[PDB]
Parts: structure tokens; C-alpha cells; sequence
């Protein structure tokens, strides 16, 4: 039924000295020793709906682009596009 | 408004890939090495460098000490982990990294610590939008586009084997064995120590390393190829170093390999690479088992020694019942392979809705990457 | 030797055509835009990793931008002059806490070209 | 034969630990001794 | 000069092997096919007969 | 064990790191008497947690894995197979028997052999068979002091009956029978 | 010696170009083989039955 | 019983030979050749074209000394012909038809060096057997226990092995190109300082005797520098043959010091504290606290007064707390190696162990891998 994923250290939440902050709260300041996280169903890492030939499709279409050797380069940021 | 494409960074041990989403091959391959200067510097006015990070590591590297952040598939010195991904980001792919999703990968059976430890310097430090990480074998077999099969990866660092059936992965049948490249290389030291060439420097350890990556082969049988070797002198070869001098191999070219197969020669009493494929088989389901003796998948670079696939088919048919047919899977651009599946698992539309978020962050900690991804 | 060889010829052509063709189309919009802030005190450069081997460009780059005096680069010829040059352009960069990986004078004069392009694009980033 | 393929086996340690006690010996009593002298000599 | 000279001769060689390997597989892979297409038409009629 | 300490770091890969995850075992494992109360328990507080010292020298503090090693009994999913845990065994054992037999099975379930020897194994057996059980019958465990040996124990009580003299396979009677003896003279 | 570098710099490009479209044949071939192989096999279970 | 065997240990440094069975060598001589370089004038004293071992040690002033074993490897196997052609029948006089011989080599070494060491020890002095065995193992025979790790410094070379219970670890043997040979170098280089300075190949020996009377290791080296800054009762004077007085100092302390910190050498290598710890962690867990219990000291550069407080202190601080460290240094450390060999070369059950005649004739040198070790 339920499958139980162990986590040995506990985090804690601290504010900043706004952006969040997590401590490692060791093992002196009498922090919790297993944190537990519970699965009660298996695949729920994958969507329930889904067609098998769209990443099959995918992965053509991104293959041939190598047959047909394209010219294409990685995106920019905006700030360049701002100055032209 | 369209989304931007999210960002790929491969990490085993050894070497660092980086590329865009949606592209065939990546941008930046680099070893991942960090060395700092021993000696002493007498010129005033010369660039004040700490640590020379990356490839530019390797171009000086008679004055510095070489270290690796990783040792086994563990990140053992975070604080320089983080330069490999501060130059990744700024200097090769110059990307800003609060502006696109980071894709990361990682060995199967690792602490837990190196999964919230990496989240929670992805979000903290780099500020990035969302993050996932994903296992290794499973972006090896979306590179080898079948919904079926057990897919060993190899690469410097770690070994590992798991299966996938219909997209059901079994968790118990996952193997893993720390028998690597760079094992491999401390072997090939020792071996090329008897002919007599000694080399002690981790300078020289790397001048080792690319000599085990030019010439070395597997052989189909071992004995028969030991005692061609002693017969004849026709299977030797010369290398120049960068000192320039003449060594001649000879008989350690297919030594060095075949420590994969006979783990017994560096003093591991663990099984075989072969024997440890079939015993992640014989792990499985009955009903299972033919399609995944029809549909091994070897990636990674330790793989890429020639011969390989044709000595494994062989021991696995050798081990295997001899009404089945074994077919070994080696694409020639292997070595990336991994890599290649992360885009494919960047690009789908289905998997945009399962990046981690930030906000999600904020209230669940780092110890959403257990719940969240596999 | 087969597959090694079709391996590396997949590595020569996809890996090394688009990292070459990123970084041509980088460089172009890099020196527009330092062309574009450096008409104000009247220099300009041709290409990007031939000019800002002397240093005194990025020295008069970061004059533009921070808009305050930097010690004043030493009228030298010399390969240490220029290395002189560049580590002075360098350190008033490290002052300002603006962070820098691999970053060296001689990767600046001996003209590596994805350091001249990161040294840039922090630049760009972190200070405008 | 791979493991002990340099030695012999079902060896007793005693004698080894009374050989040496017997080298020993020699040390403690102080004992003059010659080389063996050779055939040809004699 | 001399440096990419020895850069694309090795080019020529290695993209040479290439080409020998990919039209050999080629040529030793159609004689397969044939079998497979005449095992089929005999199973039938073994089939049928039956 | 030697799979679910992988996680907090420790390795242990050859033979003699077996015996010595099974020593660890030994030393210090119990059934907890609820998953799920002492599992939260084990999210609040550190008092769930020991130290055990390698005879390497290194010290490591296992922790959580006390009580999740053991379970893999009554929850034989964690290791992926078909088959559920002993205490349904043992009342679909009891559910095959005749209807007329089952008050004298509830009132003498014996414990025995090694694995049995977990602290706390007795409640948790109990708890669970009471609670597959219908409510009107009586369930009382038996788990002897010297479980472990027990098995031997018992042959040397069939060793001593006189009538037991009678039992023994002959060498005669072998030489005779050649070895498919034993399936018509043994019970 | 940059004369002849260049001059043998088309012969590369013109016979990598050759190189490309023989690969996505072998890959046509290595799908075409295993579709075969089942068929086979299911006709010979229904033959064995009759 | 019969004929007793030779037991020959050639260091880097000295050559050690006696008979089997007995309790110390008997020749001791340096492994030195010499050859003059000058004029020679005088009409009828006769000619010598060569000096070998403690003949060339009295006359060095008119030779170039030369080694014949550099870093543990025979580079120049001329002068060891002569050297071993001077051991048997000016040292020993004894016939080499006759005797049995067992030599010492090193861990990890070239197959050339032994197979070349065969074929001279069976075609030229036509021994009827001969074996080769590794130093450290028979420095554990010296020591008479079945199990530790053993840490043997010579002139040549520097190596770790490890043995439990019989059973030596292949993967565990740390071999170390640091040595006495290093250190008399960096003396050389630092007596410069003061104003002493020696050049030629006669001074060197000189710098050893200089190493060998006025070392030793401190046990905390900041502490003595603070010392030696502080005050001038850590100098000591040597008179050299010449008749000039020396005064050494600071120099005592830091010559010896170089094997824990290798960088002062310019070496990447980690000193011989954490060299045999690492081999310590090499091997398996359970046999760990019974290599700490029994380290064993051997070779000559392990003489240094103060040496073993010093490295116990070091693989303390570098184990987990909860065991305990002992170091055994036997007083008699340098003979320690020839001293196994003759417990090993008069053993009953060793006698079918020997490399046959009959055997190299009908297998080649190459019958000294299959044996051995
Ligand atoms: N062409 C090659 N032939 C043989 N071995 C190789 C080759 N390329 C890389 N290797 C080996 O593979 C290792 C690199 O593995 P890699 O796949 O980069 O690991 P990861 O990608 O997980 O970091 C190197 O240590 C090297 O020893
Ligand atoms: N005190 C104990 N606590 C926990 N487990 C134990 C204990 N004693 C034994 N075991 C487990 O039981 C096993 C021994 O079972 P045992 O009854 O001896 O088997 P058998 O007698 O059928 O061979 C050991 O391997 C150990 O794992
Ligand atoms: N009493 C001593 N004190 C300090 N160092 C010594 C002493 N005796 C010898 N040494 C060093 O050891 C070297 C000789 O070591 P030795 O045992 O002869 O090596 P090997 O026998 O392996 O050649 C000398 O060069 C010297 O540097």
C-alpha cells in the first residue's frame, strides 16, 4: 500500500540576514532524526493521461535536425534585444 | 511570451555537459577538474588566480594540483562544486540563471544529503525559477527511444544497472558497482609501472588517462590473446608524451579493460560487469525477461572501448538459455546518449507541469525533491 | 575504430558548430553594445578579442559605466604592461564585490575567447 | 591456485618460531663460529 | 599551418572508415531480410495443410 | 539493511560487511508495536537513535532503520514481493484447517526459530492475528525463553522414547532399498 | 602548405555529406529486421497447435 | 646437513652478505665504483682501472664515485658484476658452484631488473639454485610475528606492504621515491645557506656522515624553531677532514624533517605518516586495528633519534581515537632484512622452493615470475 522514503536530517526554516533560508539544524540542538515521506500509490511521478507516440514523435523530430544539420543558435536575453 | 527553453547539465564524475533544451548535442563539454598553484610566484604584475576551474585547468597543468569535486558519484567538496557551475553558467553557456529551468542528474542508490544539498544550492545561490532532477539510465533509454529495457551505464565514477518494463521501473532489481574508469586508470598506472615507465603526479595521472582512452581494446578471449602476445610482437604500439619520448605498450593495451570483466585483479571481490547485467535480469519477473534479453542498452564513456559489445553478447549468451536471442544495443554517439534524454524529457509538454517549483519550495524545503521527483 | 571514429565526427561537427555559432552571433551583439556606451568618450572597437588585449578599452568601458575615476593605466608596450593593465581593469571589478570564476589576466591577453565573452556578459549582467 | 600458488600448504608456524628463537640464541651466548670451509680446500 | 595540416588528415582517415564500415553493413544486411521473407510463405502452407 | 544503510552514507559491499550488518542486526533491532505512531514519534524527537561502533573504529548512528528492517516481515512489499506478511500466513494456515480445530489453534501459537527473537515480536504477532481473528475467540501466543534452540531441544526428546528404537532406517535396510528408503520410512 | 589545406578542405565537405545519408539507411534496415522476427514466431505457435 | 646457503642483500645504498643460518652478516660494504680522473705520473706503481666498495671509500679523493643502483633499479650492470664478483672472493671466499644464493629486491620494480638478475646469478657465477624475495617480507620474518604492516626506508626507495595472517594485500603496497639518497641532496642544497659548500661527488659522503652523526627528527618542528631562533644551544660542531670546523645549527632538524613534508623536496607525493596510513585504509575493514597494533620499522633511514614518537604521534592524530598505536623498532632496524633472510634460507620446508638449475635451462629467465613473488 503505503511506501515510506526516509530522510535522515531535518531543515528548518530561517529567516534572512526577503529571500527563504534553510538551516541544517544538527544533531547538538536536539533536531528530529528521520524525517518520513509517504507514497500510498504507485506511478505518481508520472501523469496518469498520456499518448506513447508523442515522445517517440519528439524524438524524431528532434534527431533529423542533425540529418539536416540546422543553423540554429541558443536563446538570448532581453536586455540585449533592448539596446538594438 | 513564448517559454524559454530550459537548461541541460550533465554531471557524472570526470566530466561536465551543458546544453540547451530541444537541441541535438550540447554546448560545453569539460572536464570537471579544479587545480590551485603549489609553487611559489616571484613576478609582480601577474593575474592573481585561486583556482583555475575546468578545461582551462588542464592547459597549466605543470604548476597546479588537480582535484576532483566528486569521488564515487558523491559531491565531496560543494564549495568547489559550485565553481564548475558558476563557470558552466556565465563563461560557456553565459546564460542568466534566474531566467531558465536546470534539468540534473544523478547515480541511483546516492546519500540523500547530495539531493537536498543540491536543490537547496540551486535555489539559494543561483536563484533559479524551478529545477529537477532525474536518474541517469532512464534519460539513456529515452535517448534509445524504447518504452523496454535494462540499460547499464558506465562512466567514471559508477556503474549501474537498472531495468524498465512497459515504463515500470523495478526497484529492487537496481545494481550498483563502483567499478569505474578511474579505477580503471589507477590499474593501468600500476600495470605500465612494471614495464618501466613510472608516473606518480596527478599531471601525469591524466597524461595516463589519455593514453588508456587512445590505445586500448577488448579482447574476445583472453588466454588466446595473452599467448598471441607472448608469440609474437605484432600487437604493440607507441605514444609520445608530452615531454616527447617513445613508450611502446605492448601487452597491457587489453589488460587494462579487462579488469571490467574480472574485477578480481584490483583486489574487489565483486562480480563482473556481465554477471552483474544477468543477475539484474535474473532479479526481475518471469514473464519479463525475454524482451529484456532482447533490449540491453549500453551507455556511457567507459563503454567505449572497441569490442566490447560483441564480448558481452558473447558472456551473456554464454550465461543465458540458449533458446533466446541476446541483442546488444550500442548507438555510436553513446557516450552523450544520457545527455541526448534530458532534452527529450525538457522538451515534452507533458513534463512541464512537474518542475519544482519555487514557491512549492518555500513552504515544503528541501526534502520536496523526495516527494516530488523519483 | 569505427565507432570511435563515427563518435568523434559527431562531437566535430553538432558540438563544435553550434558552440562556434553561438559565440559569432554573441560577439556581434556584445561589441554593438559596447560600441553603443563607448561613443561617449569617443573610442570605438573593431573586434572584440583583438582591442581589448591592451586593456585600455575595458578600462574606459568601466570609466562609462561606474562613472567614477580608476587608477590611470600605465603608458606601457610591454607584454607585463598589458597584463598590468588588464589585472588593474580586473581588480576594480573585484572591489565592487561583482563575482568572477577563472578569470585572469592572461586569459584576457593571450585572447581566449569564451573568457573575453564571460568577462563581458558579466558586465553586461551584473553591473548594468 | 591462484591464492597460494607461491607457497606450500599444512605448514606448522612452530617450527618457524623455533628457528628463530634458535638464531636468537647465537646472540644471546655469543658464540664464535666459521663459515663452512670448502671441498676443494680440504 | 602545418598544425591543421596534420588536423585534416586526420580528418580524411577517420570519416574514410566511417564510409567503409556504413556501406559494408549495408550489404551484409540485405541477404538477411530474404530468408525471413521465404521462412514466412513456407510456414504458412505448413499451417494450412495441417 | 545493508540496502536501506546505502542511504545515510554508510557501504557495505563484501561478505564480511554482511556478517557485519548482521551483527548490527542482531544488536539492535525491534518491532515496533504501530508503523505509523512510531514512525511519527521518529519525526518528532532523536531519542530513537544509537550508536554503533565498527571494528574499523568509526562510529555510526543508524537511528530510524531500527524498527523499518524487522517490518519487511508484516509488510513484505518493501521488498517487492507478491507475498504478504506472516501473521495472515499463519491465519490462512489456521483458515485451511476444520472449523472444530480452530479453538485448540488460537489458544497455542508457538513462536520459534532465530528471527523470532525481535524485542517486541509477541505484541505485534498478537495485535495482528487478534485483529484478523473473529471477536468471540481467545488468541494466546507462546514464545519460549529459548526459542532459538528449541528445534534441538525437541530431537533430543525424540531421541530418548524407546519406541522411537523403532524408528531407525537400518543400514541393512538401505543396502536393500537403495536411497528411496527414506520417503516410506520417514514421516 | 595553406593552399593545399584549403584545396582539400571541399573534398571533406562534399564526402562527409555522402556519409550522412548512408547512415539513416543502415538505421531503416535495423528497424526493418525485428517486425519479421515476430511474425515468425507467431506462426510458428499457431502452426505448432495445428 | 649438507651445504648452508648465502643470503646477499643489495640495498641502494650498501651491500650485506653472509651465510644461512647465522645471527648477523658478514661483509658490510658500501655499493660504490670508482675510477680515477686524474694524471697519473709515477712510472711502475702499477695500474687499477677500477675501485669497488670500501676500497674506493678510502681513495675517493682521486675518483669519481659512481652508483651502480640508482632508485632501486640496476642501471649500470657492469659494476654490479664487480660488485658481486668482489662479495663472493675477496668478502666471503667461498666458492658460488657450491652455495645457494637468495637476493632482496624491491616491491614494485621492472620484470627486466629480475630477469636480468636471473640470468646473471645462473650463466656467469653458475650457481646450482637461487630465489628472490621481497625486504619487507623478510623484515616480518625479523620481527617474528604472522601479522602488520611493514614500513621499510632505504637508500633507494620508500615502501609500505601490509600482511595479515600469512596473506599479503597486492593492492595495498605503497612504494615511495623518497629515500636517504634525497635527503643527503637537500642537505647539500641547504648547508649553502650558511656558507659550506660541496660539489663533487668526495663531498657528497662527507654530507652523509654529516647526516648520519648530527639528525634528528623533532617531534613538534614549529616549536623547534621557535628554539633554535630563540637560543644557540641546538648547534653542534664537525670537523672536517681537511681540519675545518663546521657548525651546523638549524639544519639538523630540517633535513629530516623533509620525509613528513615531501613539498619541501618540490615532491607532490604525502609524507610516510600518511603514506602508510593510506595503505592502512586500503585494506579491509577487519584486519584495521590489527595493523595498527603491529607497525614495523626497517632500513637504515628509520635510524633518526626521535623518529618513532614522531610517527606515532602523526598515525594517532590520523586514527579515530578509539584504538590504540604502537610502533615496534627494534634497536638492530638496519640488518633487520638479512636477518630474515637467513630464517627464511634455512627452513626445512623451503628447501623445495629453490629455482632448480635443470629448470632455468629448460624454461628460459623467465621461471623467476611463476616462482617467487
Ligand atoms: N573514447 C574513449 N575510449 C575509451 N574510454 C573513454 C573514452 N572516452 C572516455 N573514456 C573513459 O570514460 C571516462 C569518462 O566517462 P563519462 O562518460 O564522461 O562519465 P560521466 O559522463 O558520468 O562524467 C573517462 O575517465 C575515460 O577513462
Ligand atoms: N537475538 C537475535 N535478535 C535478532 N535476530 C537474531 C537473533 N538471533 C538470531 N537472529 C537471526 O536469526 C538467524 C539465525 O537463525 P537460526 O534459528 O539459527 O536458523 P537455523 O537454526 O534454522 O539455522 C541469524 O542469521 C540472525 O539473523
Ligand atoms: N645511523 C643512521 N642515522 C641516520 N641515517 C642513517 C644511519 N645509517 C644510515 N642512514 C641512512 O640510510 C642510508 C643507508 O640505508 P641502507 O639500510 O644501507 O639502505 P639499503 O640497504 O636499502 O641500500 C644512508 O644513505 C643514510 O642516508
Amino acid at each position: 500500500k503505503t511506501r515510506w522514503l526516509n530522510t535522515p536530517n531535518t531543515y528548518l526554516r530561517v529567516n534572512v540576514a526577503p529571500k527563504t533560508t534553510w538551516m541544517k539544524a544538527d544533531e547538538v540542538e536536539k533536531s528530529s532524526s528521520g524525517m518520513p515521506i509517504r507514497i500510498e500509490n504507485p506511478n505518481q511521478f508520472v501523469p496518469l493521461y498520456t499518448d506513447p507516440q508523442e515522445v517517440l514523435d519528439m524524438r524524431n523530430k528532434i534527431r533529423e535536425q542533425n540529418r539536416q544539420d540546422v543553423k540554429s543558435a541558443g536563446p538570448q536575453s532581453q536586455l540585449l534585444a533592448s539596446v538594438i | 511570451d513564448d517559454d524559454i527553453a530550459a537548461l541541460v547539465v550533465d554531471n557524472g564524475s570526470g566530466m561536465c555537459k551543458a546544453g540547451f533544451a530541444g537541441d541535438d548535442a550540447p554546448r560545453a563539454v569539460f572536464p570537471s577538474i579544479v587545480g590551485r598553484p603549489r609553487h611559489q610566484g616571484v613576478m609582480v604584475g601577474m593575474g592573481q588566480k585561486d583556482s583555475y576551474v575546468g578545461d582551462e585547468a588542464q592547459s597549466k597543468r605543470g604548476i597546479l594540483t588537480l582535484k576532483y569535486p566528486i569521488e564515487h558519484g558523491i559531491v565531496t567538496n560543494w564549495d568547489d562544486m559550485e565553481k564548475i557551475w558558476h563557470h558552466t553558467f556565465y563563461n560557456e553557456l553565459r546564460v542568466a540563471p534566474e531566467e531558465h529551468p536546470v534539468l540534473l542528474t544523478e547515480a541511483p542508490l546516492n546519500p540523500k544529503a547530495n539531493r537536498e544539498k543540491m536543490t537547496q544550492i540551486m535555489f539559494e545561490t543561483f536563484n533559479t525559477p524551478a529545477m529537477y532532477v532525474a536518474i541517469q539510465a532512464v534519460l539513456s533509454l529515452y535517448a534509445s527511444g524504447r518504452t523496454t529495457g535494462i540499460v547499464m551505464d558506465s562512466g567514471d565514477g559508477v556503474t549501474h544497472t537498472v531495468p524498465i518494463y512497459e515504463g515500470y521501473a523495478l526497484p529492487h532489481a537496481i545494481l550498483r558497482l563502483d567499478l569505474a574508469g578511474r579505477d580503471l586508470t589507477d590499474y593501468l598506472m600500476k600495470i605500465l609501472t612494471e614495464r618501466g615507465y613510472s608516473f606518480t603526479t596527478t599531471a601525469e595521472r591524466e597524461i595516463v588517462r589519455d593514453i588508456k582512452e587512445k590505445l586500448c581494446y577488448v579482447a574476445l578471449d583472453f588466454e588466446q590473446e595473452m599467448a598471441t602476445a607472448a608469440s609474437s610482437s605484432s600487437l604493440e604500439k607507441s605514444y609520445e608524451l608530452p615531454d616527447g619520448q617513445v613508450i611502446t605498450i605492448g601487452n597491457e593495451r587489453f589488460r587494462c579493460p579487462e579488469a571490467l570483466f574480472q574485477p578480481s585483479f584490483l583486489g574487489m571481490e565483486s562480480c563482473g560487469i556481465h554477471e552483474t547485467t544477468f543477475n539484474s535480469i535474473m532479479k526481475c519477473d518471469v514473464d519479463i525477461r525475454k524482451d529484456l534479453y532482447a533490449n540491453t542498452v549500453l551507455s556511457g564513456g567507459t563503454t567505449m572501448y572497441p569490442g566490447i559489445a560483441d564480448r558481452m553478447q558473447k558472456e551473456i549468451t554464454a550465461l543465458a538459455p540458449s533458446t533466446m536471442k541476446i541483442k546488444i544495443i550500442a548507438p555510436p554517439e553513446r557516450k552523450y546518449s544520457v545527455w541526448i534524454g534530458g532534452s527529450i524529457l525538457a522538451s515534452l509538454s507533458t513534463f512541464q507541469q512537474m518542475w519544482i517549483s519555487k514557491q512549492e519550495y518555500d513552504e515544503s524545503g528541501p526534502s520536496i525533491v523526495h516527494r516530488k521527483c523519483f | 575504430d569505427n565507432d570511435n571514429s563515427s563518435a568523434r565526427l559527431f562531437e566535430r561537427s553538432r558540438i563544435k558548430a553550434l558552440a562556434d555559432e553561438r559565440e559569432v552571433v554573441q560577439k556581434k551583439t556584445f561589441t554593438k553594445w559596447v560600441n553603443s556606451h563607448l561613443a561617449r568618450v569617443s573610442c570605438r572597437i573593431t573586434d572584440l578579442y583583438k582591442d581589448l588585449r591592451d586593456g585600455r578599452m575595458l578600462i574606459k568601458l568601466l570609466e562609462v559605466l561606474s562613472g567614477e575615476m580608476l587608477p590611470k593605466p600605465t603608458k606601457g608596450k610591454m607584454r607585463i604592461h598589458c597584463l598590468e593593465n588588464v589585472d588593474k581593469a580586473l581588480q576594480f571589478l573585484k572591489e565592487q564585490r561583482v563575482h568572477l570564476e577563472n578569470m585572469g589576466s592572461h586569459d584576457i591577453v593571450d585572447g581566449n575567447h569564451r573568457l573575453v565573452l564571460g568577462l563581458i556578459w558579466t558586465i553586461i549582467l551584473r553591473f548594468q | 591456485a591462484v591464492p597460494n600458488l607461491f607457497v606450500p600448504l599444512n605448514t606448522n608456524p612452530k617450527e618457524v618460531q623455533e628457528m628463530r628463537n634458535k638464531i636468537r640464541e647465537q646472540n644471546l651466548q655469543d658464540i664464535k663460529t666459521a663459515g663452512p670451509q670448502s671441498q676443494v680446500l680440504c | 599551418a602545418e598544425s591543421r595540416c596534420r588536423e585534416m588528415d586526420e580528418q580524411i582517415r577517420l570519416m574514410d572508415q566511417n564510409l567503409k564500415c556504413l556501406s559494408a553493413a549495408e550489404e551484409k544486411y540485405s541477404q538477411k531480410e530474404d530468408k525471413y521473407e521465404e521462412e514466412i510463405k513456407i510456414l504458412t502452407d505448413k499451417l494450412k495443410e495441417a
